[PDB]
């Protein structure tokens, strides 16, 4: 039938052409290169605790510094009142409050907790590297590109930037490294 | 009326085999001996300038990309090769890099020119959808090339400008990842970013065939509310060669300070910043994009929730509209509005030459246009977020509400006819 | 006053002699810690800036560190048409090729050199490693000088860099005094050579074209007064 | 007769409103409903076949180029990120390097249709004009492009191609130096042919611009020596459906040919040589540039003073005239006389449907063609030289003097009138 | 007879066993020299050939040569995302990357390989340090063996490769006879592999494509027969 | 005058558009980084005459070496006959008889040629680099890559290599230096 052909050949034609047309938008998405995306072992070595320690890891800084005891007593004294995020964004554990205890780090293998916090040093607002070395209003990271405040333990604070710094997962290798990824 | 006098083919034997192919056809009854009113000012050679300077730039680009590697670890090295080994190098860099900048001021007081003589006005609609999607485009295009030297604000301008499409909630990352060609910023963008750069300019072209094609179908402007009387016509003298030797001089001009700006001031309008190699770990202070983005920029950074007209609070009542999302959508409406224009001023007038309240308003736009200009640079610290603020609420008021009211009630003037001024 | 140099207007296409001062400075001094990959060892003989005998830039070039190269690892010669060498890190900094662009520039660089006077009297112990610089602007401050939301209340700040220069560290042979003011004036002019080679074309470029085109310009507005006169001539 | 039907915008309000813009005119008035004849045999097919191929090879080619790196140390390395990790890989590549095949072969048939049915006769100079440049703008293209690779044929077919250039006297070494960047091949070579490379494709579209206006102004040809008659024309049916449908299926047809190779035996029209990297320092065996240059090739490598019909002896009267340049011209000649057809072919007639001895030798001609194929490739040894000086005398006898005298005495046929062959 | 591979076909999708002995007989034979730059380790892992277990993966790359960094020159572990070392020089030969493409193909590695015998009754001293072969056709040949006018009157002639296999030099885990002849089919099998990977995903679209463009040619048929229907049917 | 001016306009703005084309058939030429490639020297400076001097150039080597009287006396010796290659490849003269007389090299802006040699170490065969220091079955050049003897002045023999070893366009520079190009 007329309507029936027309239209069916019509459909077929438009059916083939979408096949076609797909893999040039597919094929600009993640190439296997790209597909890795696997973890790093960085030494802590003596770092001179508290100051910083940057690395390169699939193209954005993952921040490792220690702790500096006004910047912790600072950290352990936010009540999850007034804190714009309080989700803590560190994905090696559930949802839980966004609080220092559980915020700051695993434990060397051992038992403590408030001497090392490695977060990913990417800005959640358009992902801007912020100054670190303590800056800011808040004693902690400040962000140039529109001006977020960060806090101690890396929550985000005065300013645009929604969520904290989040946490990759990592574990200890007993006492000197950490395992990125 | 409308004479096009296609010249009947009556030169010769050579104007007469051409029967077979138009062409000269064309030129000279539409392109070249089309009328045009008299009453035109020193406004109307711009789009003269527009087109020799895309000219310019697609010269210069093929040219510069002979020498241009598109790769992280060689696009610098490429650059300076350029600046120093070949011959000429430098004149087509500066000329390809501050070229770009007076195409921006030159469409900017193309655009605003048209705002004043009810350009958008019935019945241009199609030429101003048409020139909106340029502007879109060519801001894509030089927002890609800034990118190409690799040096330390194009990563980061790169960055930011590509966290906007990951911003909105669901498909915002999937498409930040298929933009870049990855999670972050590398080799990849590079190349999509200097064969989509390599290309768009010809749809500009292309768009600009059309741009041409309508305004020609369609009277030019005129600085009255009144067309050219189409029934012969002692007014309308053509384009060729009075105002094509107009737009010459004026070019001329033109051309002569930009290449004593080339010459003498050509790092003027850049940031130092991008002549030290990129470091994906160190971000410097104030990475202030560039000068023509500036405007939407701060449209951008001003919703924060951070003053008590902040509308981010009410917003929120949705979940989903956060303030980022709402940062955006203030953005692409601010272009969007722009292009709605022709079917929200509700007035059968034209020029505001003859509307008061008009002319009150539209130089308050300008100043708010160069306000955001300055206010984009500069921090997100108080007093400059208020300052943002209300530029931004008087960028969307005038372009919503204002022009309404005043197709209701701005007619307090004397029309001019016969556009044939003779004063 | 503020102490203007050649090139810094339409004209002073870089006086040779300052630059050949620069570089007596630049490759006995600064070359210990930085580098200029961008730069060619072979400009040294192009017009423009320090016209030097090819023959001292081969030897000067053999002279240098050894390149290794890019199809056969194996240390070569170091041949002009390499690049400089580049200092990278272990007490090194970054690479001066464009240093005078990524800042009214030079007048950076000699407002720096020029300029590390001992710790104020606000923190007169100082820093341990960290020295004082005037002029710098990026570099960190003890919290005994930053006022009570974090800004410096000192006019430069801390940089990594030790003094370069003392009263008399190098002789000039073609006579001059060689004080700290004189050798930071030259090395600033010579790293915007290094950066800017191509000026003095520039300018005679800028000055050949504005002169054209105002030639055009001017007979396009006569013929423009002509065309349009019988339109302009009753009113 | 030559009813154009503008429509007259009497659809509705959208058909009315868009008397701003006409472009829908346009399309439907001309390029849609061109009254064609119903005499067209499976020939007139390949028209379409070429714009689809060239759409096809512009796309693959701005997918490619966001992963090849122009650099004698990255193009290879780039193929094979290509041909290995990206998403669609083998397929573009195959799909672009074959289809440059399908293009030529293509335009083969396109231009040999037309050498029988007059196609370059009056009143179509304009036509054959342009498409003898396209044909020389696509040949420079795929050069350019041969050698992306870096591979080794791609070197050793640059040197060769490139010192033609410099085999003319005076100036040819000058012009090889600026062809090629440099004394011999290098990098600046290869980013000169990436851009250029990158840009002919967009001069070819437009050159297809004024080919298809051209051949609207002017009919097609028809299977006959007769037009459509007009003064209302029973016969030319228009082209949509009927002749839109029949060139889809053909090039269905086609496009399924083309992928069974692509999937099976895509290597089968390359070189193995192209894939090992280039050593400067040692030549393969049979470089063999391609094959739709080996006619010219052959034409080129035929002159060498080593036959009794060796007019380069001859040509020696001059002591600048050497062979090289003997054979450069006679190349370049080969190309210009079938340019100069139209008016060697002293014939008041049309398709050779209704010229014997013609149709004899084009045949022939035909023939000459695939022989001159089949020789480029094979050593100038013994008896191959006679065979290329014999084929490439018959090319040139051909287009000089054949034509004019079948014009003077070859109508020994009855001409067909009524272009409506109701048989 | 000719003994066909699998892939030899428009089916075929490489018998994943056989690449795992040709797997163990590279790493273990062909490594000493040859290399495969162009070819990412973790290939091993992807789909249409050798399926291997990742972490075996990571062993088997962790032992391999040290590639030591791009940034920083300091010998690393290796990562499966760097490519196969490369042999260059030496002694050593070319890359076996896409030694495939670059000659039926397989059928030349099999009857290379296949093919050392002693030297023939034209030359029996032979060359000193080359080695001969029956197949490879671009090596040199004496005057001895020579024809008139320089053609060689040998089938192959004499390659710089030495016998690289013995009556049994490898076992097979899975249980098979490990005699020259399987090892040669093996590798050929696996250096094809290093070359197309890609191989089956191109049969199944050539499939898909094939169908579905003679279905959209079939029904493109019945309409113009529908559509020149009127206009072909009193003749 | 409306001729004068309306012709003067033309010409002006002829000019003007030729000036601005000119740089852009300028770029196309030998940019800096390639023009310090065609003109090489080699400061020879006492290189112990007799053994060898090697130098990278156009991403080939350039052999330098002096002569040894063995060497020469077995260079002298050889009639053209049973030679593969008559052709003196050296392209600083025309295609003279590949004769020692010829074949050595100019005589140091002096008169003599029976002790320098400088050819491209590039065998004809294929692109390799010979074994120098007195080596092969003729006291010349030996190929590793198929087995090429050369002999002294550098002409092939004893193998697949069709030609002698080349000798680029070279002058003296007063009697130390050599010009490569
Ligand atoms: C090591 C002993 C050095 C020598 C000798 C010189 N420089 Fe240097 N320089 C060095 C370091 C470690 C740094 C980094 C400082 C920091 O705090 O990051 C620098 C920096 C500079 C700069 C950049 C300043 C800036 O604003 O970033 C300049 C312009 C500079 N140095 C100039 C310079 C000159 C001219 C020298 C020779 C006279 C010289 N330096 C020597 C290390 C060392
Ligand atoms: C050194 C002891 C080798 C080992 C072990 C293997 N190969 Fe090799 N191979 C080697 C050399 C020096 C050469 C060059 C030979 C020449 O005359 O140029 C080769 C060459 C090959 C080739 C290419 C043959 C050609 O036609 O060019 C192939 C296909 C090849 N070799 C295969 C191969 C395989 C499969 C091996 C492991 C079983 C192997 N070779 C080992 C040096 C050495
Ligand atoms: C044929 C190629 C090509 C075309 C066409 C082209 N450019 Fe470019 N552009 C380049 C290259 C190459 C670079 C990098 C070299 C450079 O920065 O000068 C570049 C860089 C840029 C830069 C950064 C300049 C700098 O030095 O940082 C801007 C801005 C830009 N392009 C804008 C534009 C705009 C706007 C257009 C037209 C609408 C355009 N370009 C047309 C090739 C081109
Ligand atoms: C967003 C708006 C916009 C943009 C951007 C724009 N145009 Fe226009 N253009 C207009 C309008 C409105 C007119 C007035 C048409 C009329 O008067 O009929 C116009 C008129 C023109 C004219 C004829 C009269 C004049 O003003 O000179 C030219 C020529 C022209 N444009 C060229 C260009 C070129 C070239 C570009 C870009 C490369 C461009 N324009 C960009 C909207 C735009
Ligand atoms: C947008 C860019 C682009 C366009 C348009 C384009 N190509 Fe290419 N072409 C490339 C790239 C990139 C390569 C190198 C990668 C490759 O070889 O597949 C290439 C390579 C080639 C090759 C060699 C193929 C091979 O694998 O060795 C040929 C032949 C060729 N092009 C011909 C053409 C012709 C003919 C046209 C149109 C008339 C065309 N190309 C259009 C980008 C393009
Ligand atoms: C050197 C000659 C030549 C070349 C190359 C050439 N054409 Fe043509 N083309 C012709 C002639 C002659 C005709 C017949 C015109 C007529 O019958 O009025 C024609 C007709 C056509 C037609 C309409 C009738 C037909 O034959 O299909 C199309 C469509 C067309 N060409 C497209 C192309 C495209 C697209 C290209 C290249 C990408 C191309 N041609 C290349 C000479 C050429
Ligand atoms: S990007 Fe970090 S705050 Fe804007
Ligand atoms: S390559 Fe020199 S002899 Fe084979």
């Amino acid at each position: 039938r007329r309507d029936f052909l027309y239209h069916a050949t019509a459909a077929t034609g438009v059916v083939v052409t979408g096949a076609a047309v797909w893999p040039l938008i597919n094929q600009m998405n993640a190439s296997a290169d790209v597909k890795a995306m696997a973890s790093i072992f960085v030494d802590v070595s003596a770092v001179e605790v508290g100051t910083q320690l940057t690395v390169k890891w699939r193209g954005k800084p993952v921040f490792i510094r220690r702790r500096d005891e006004k910047d912790i007593e600072l950290a352990r004294s936010v009540p999850l009142g007034a804190l714009r995020d309080t989700s803590a964004e560190n994905a090696n554990k559930p949802g839980a409050e966004a609080t220092d205890e559980n915020r700051t780090l695993p434990a060397f293998d051992g038992t403590n907790t408030g001497e090392w916090l490695v977060m990913l040093g990417v800005c959640t607002h358009l992902g801007c590297v912020p100054m670190g070395d303590k800056s800011g209003d808040f004693g902690g990271w400040f962000c140039p590109c529109h001006g977020s405040h960060y806090d101690s333990a890396g929550r985000i604070r005065k300013g645009p930037a929604p969520r904290n710094l989040d946490i990759p997962v990592a574990a200890f290798v007993d006492e000197t490294t950490i395992k990125l990824g | 009326s409308g004479i096009p006098h296609d010249h009947y083919e009556p030169k010769t034997g050579i104007e007469k085999w051409l029967h077979d192919r138009l062409p000269i056809v064309g030129l000279v009854y539409d392109t070249i001996m089309i009328p045009t009113p008299k009453n035109l000012n020193w406004w109307w050679i711009w789009g003269i300038v527009l087109a020799f300077t895309l000219v310019l730039q697609i010269v210069t680009g093929i040219v510069l990309a002979m020498h241009y590697t598109p790769h992280v670890d060689l696009a610098f090295a490429s650059v300076e090769h350029i600046m120093r080994d070949v011959n000429g190098g430098w004149a087509m860099r500066y000329i390809h890099a501050n070229g770009a900048s007076l195409f921006f001021l030159a469409v900017y007081i193309h655009i605003f020119r048209g705002l004043y003589y009810g350009s958008y006005k019935a019945p241009r609609e199609i030429t101003w959808i048409v020139g909106m999607v340029i502007y879109l485009l060519m801001m894509g295009t030089a927002f890609m090339g800034y990118v190409l030297p690799w040096g330390q604000m194009s990563f980061w301008g790169a960055t930011v400008i590509t966290g906007l499409f990951g911003a909105i909630p669901g498909i915002g990352p999937s498409i930040q990842a298929w933009l870049l060609g990855g999670p972050a910023v590398d080799n990849a963008t590079l190349n999509r970013f200097f064969s989509l750069h390599y290309l768009l300019p010809f749809v500009i072209a292309a768009l600009v065939a059309i741009h041409i094609w309508a305004f020609h179908t369609t009277g030019n402007n005129n600085p009255t509310g009144v067309e050219v009387r189409r029934t012969a016509e002692k007014d309308t003298l053509p384009f060729w060669p009075y105002f094509v030797i107009k737009d010459l001089f004026a070019l001329a001009l033109v051309l002569l300070g930009f290449f004593a700006v080339v010459a003498y001031m050509p790092n003027y309008l850049g940031h130092p910043d991008n002549y030290v190699q990129a470091n994906p770990l160190s971000t410097p202070a104030h990475i202030v994009p560039e000068w023509y983005f500036l405007p939407f920029y701060a449209i951008l950074r001003a919703f924060a929730a951070d003053v008590w007209v902040v509308i981010l609070v009410d917003g929120l009542t949705f979940g989903i509209v956060d303030a980022k999302f709402f940062g955006v959508i203030a953005m692409f409406g601010a272009i969007a509005v722009m292009a709605l224009a022709p079917w929200l001023d509700t007035s059968k007038v034209r020029s505001g030459a003859y509307r008061p309240k008009f002319r009150m308003w539209f130089w308050f736009l300008v100043l708010d246009f160069v306000v955001l200009t300055w206010v984009g640079a500069m921090p997100t610290e108080y007093p400059y977020d208020w300052i943002s603020l209300i530029a931004s609420t008087y960028w969307f008021a005038y372009f919503l509400v204002i022009l309404p009211l005043l197709g209701a009630t701005e007619k307090p003037e004397p029309i001019p006819a016969s556009i044939e001024e003779d004063f | 006053p503020d102490h203007a140099f050649s090139f810094e207007g339409i004209f002073g296409k870089y006086d040779q002699a300052q630059l050949r001062r620069g570089f007596q400075v630049y490759n006995e001094v600064c070359s210990a810690c930085h580098g200029m990959k961008f730069v060619p060892i072979r400009t040294l003989a192009d017009d423009g800036g320090p016209q030097l005998d090819p023959t001292f830039v081969r030897e000067y070039a053999a002279g240098l560190d050894t390149i290794i190269d890019k199809d056969s690892g194996e240390e070569r010669d170091r041949k002009e048409t390499d690049m400089f060498p580049t200092r990278v890190g272990d007490g090194m900094g970054p690479d001066l090729s464009v240093m005078a662009k990524a800042r009214g520039g030079p007048e950076y660089i000699y407002n720096y050199v020029i300029g590390f006077e001992e710790n104020p009297e606000c923190a007169p112990e100082g820093i341990d490693g960290y020295y004082y610089n005037k002029t710098f602007q990026i570099g960190g401050v003890p919290d005994t000088c930053k006022d009570a939301a974090g800004v410096k209340i000192t006019h430069g700040s801390w940089a990594r860099m030790p003094p370069p220069l003392v009263d008399d560290q190098v002789t000039y042979e073609d006579g001059t005094p060689a004080t700290v003011d004189q050798m930071a004036q030259d090395v600033s002019a010579f790293l915007m050579w290094a950066a800017e080679p191509k000026l003095v074309a520039r300018k005679q470029m800028g000055l050949v074209a504005m002169v054209m085109l105002g030639l055009l310009s001017v007979m396009l507005y006569l013929t423009n007064k002509r065309l349009w006169a019988p339109y302009k001539g009753h009113k």
